[PDB]
């Protein structure tokens, strides 16, 4: 190719673009699914004070 | 969207979070003990 | 509570009682005063983030050719700069009782003082670079260039001054003097000993302190610009931007608990346990001068310059120094203090050994000069991070 700011040749490399041109957010495709207590499953709910 | 069977069991818990508190307004119209209604002066 | 404990407010000597002889008026009130760079420099729309400026600083450029002679190539190049805001805050507090009274409106006195000590802190940063932030770029009183105007303004002003301005290729937009100035305006006397400025029968107050124009450009005019030898400034105000992410906030409680303490050595007051009462005042500010040599400190007569220079450590070659635009010759980077004395008197200028001094060593020399001073480190090998600026008043 071309070194990172090849005098003749201006590139998206070049360090004068820095700050356009950046990668854009995106949600987390990997997110676990919030877990819950297991417990308050299976034993009976019984009201306190 | 929420699953019934979650919010069934998340509305016992939010109804009886408030029955423990009209148990004071009961108190008064109903008449029963109170800690503070009792005379101090009477002998225990 | 302890009553005149230096912190809280509370009912104690500060306060009269509030009987019928108190007058309405303190009738010897000076009014209250007022930020100049809010008034002269660019408001920009900031945020808490901070903004970045662009910049261009490419050498485009075209060569004539022959007949078939085939064509170059040529560049543009970018770049930019961040600013950042920074705090100012305080807390004042008083007595529960003290708030409910509210005597003299002190409260609504406390309200007042502390948004005028904020807008006053705002300007010394800016002008004067006192206890500025580390966030603020560049401050006024740093520039590399000074002009005396006592014996006659127009030829300071309009001439002497403008001459070392323009030089640069920098230009004058604006003036802004102190209320000082006002008897070396007034004289500064034609040799037939009319006055400038002022017309022929000399009820009028003087031109320029009417807030009017010298020479087409404005005259800005403050009660408190000034600090040491300095009186006023001259230069292109447009290289100024400032900005503010909020507001004076107010916020208020009883429910807190403060330190009376130093961190390090606290005093844990709640102000519920004593029942104080707390006010929370702050507010962002940022500044950015693009350069400070935009601007010509203006004096009474005799000022002299002091420069720190500042090789970063580098470890071969040499520096030069220059004076007025003539030029020295080479300084190896670790010469002997008494060396660039030496080199600064060998400027083909009437500087010499008993006005011109320098102290220090190798690398970290600071000088002394009777006028606009400034270094060049092409000589040096490893000067990378090689700098020269400008002493503070002390």
């Amino acid at each position: 190719g071309f070194s990172a700011d090849h005098s003749q040749i201006a590139q998206t490399k070049d360090t004068m673009f820095t700050g356009y041109l950046d990668p854009v957010q995106a949600k987390d495709y990997f997110a676990e699914a919030e877990k819950t207590s297991i417990v308050q499953r299976v034993a009976q709910k019984i009201p306190m004070g | 969207s929420i699953d019934p069977e979650k919010l069934r069991d998340q509305l016992l818990d939010a109804f009886e979070n408030k029955q423990n508190e009209l148990k004071s307004s009961k108190a008064y119209y109903d008449a029963e003990r109170r800690p503070d209604a009792i005379g101090l002066a009477v002998p225990l | 509570s302890a009553d005149h404990s230096q912190i809280a407010q509370t009912k104690d000597t500060m306060f009269t009682g509030y009987l019928d002889p108190v007058q309405a008026k303190d009738y010897f009130a000076e009014a209250e005063k007022t930020s100049i760079v809010q008034r002269v420099a660019q408001k920009i729309p900031m945020g808490a983030t901070g903004i970045v400026i662009p910049h261009w600083t490419g050498d485009v450029s075209a060569q004539w050719i022959g007949e078939g002679d085939m064509k170059p190539i040529t560049k543009g190049n970018m770049t930019k700069r961040d600013v950042h805001p920074a705090k100012i805050a305080t807390i004042f507090v008083a007595s529960a009782e003290t708030v409910r009274a509210n005597p003299a409106n002190y409260l609504g006195t406390m309200r007042t003082k502390v948004a005028t000590a904020i807008a006053m802190a705002f300007d010394n940063a800016a002008l004067h670079g006192t206890n500025a932030p580390s966030a603020f770029q560049g401050y006024l009183d740093q520039s590399n260039k000074t002009q005396s105007i006592s014996p006659n303004a127009y030829q300071g002003l309009g001439v002497s001054g403008l001459t070392k301005l323009v030089t640069d290729g920098k230009k004058w937009t604006h003036t802004l003097l102190d209320d000082t100035v006002e008897p070396v305006l007034n004289g500064s006397v034609d040799a037939n000993g009319r006055p400038l400025f002022v017309e022929s029968t000399y009820e009028s107050l003087t031109t320029p302190f009417r807030e009017g124009r010298i020479l087409g450009r404005p005259t800005i005019l403050s009660d408190h610009v000034a600090e040491g030898d300095v009186v006023g400034y001259a230069g292109d105000f447009s290289q100024i931007i400032w900005g503010q992410v909020g507001g004076l906030s107010f916020d208020v409680t009883d429910q807190a608990t403060l330190n009376l303490g130093s961190q390090e050595s606290p005093n844990f007051v709640s102000l519920w346990q004593h029942n104080l009462v707390a006010v929370r005042v702050e507010a962002e500010y940022g500044l950015l001068i693009n350069d400070v040599n935009a601007f010509v400190k203006l004096t009474f007569d005799p000022v002299l310059t002091t420069y720190a220079l500042d090789l970063d450590g580098a470890s071969a070659g040499n520096f030069t120094l220059s004076l007025d635009g003539k030029t020295s010759a080479n300084i190896a980077y670790n010469a002997s203090t008494a060396t660039v004395k030496s080199a600064i008197v060998a400027i083909d200028d009437g500087v010499s050994a008993d006005d011109v001094t320098v102290t220090g060593s190798a690398g970290d020399y600071t000088i002394t000069v009777p006028g606009t001073l400034t270094a060049d480190f092409s000589g040096l090998t490893d000067g990378e991070g090689a700098s020269i600026s400008v002493v503070s008043v002390g």
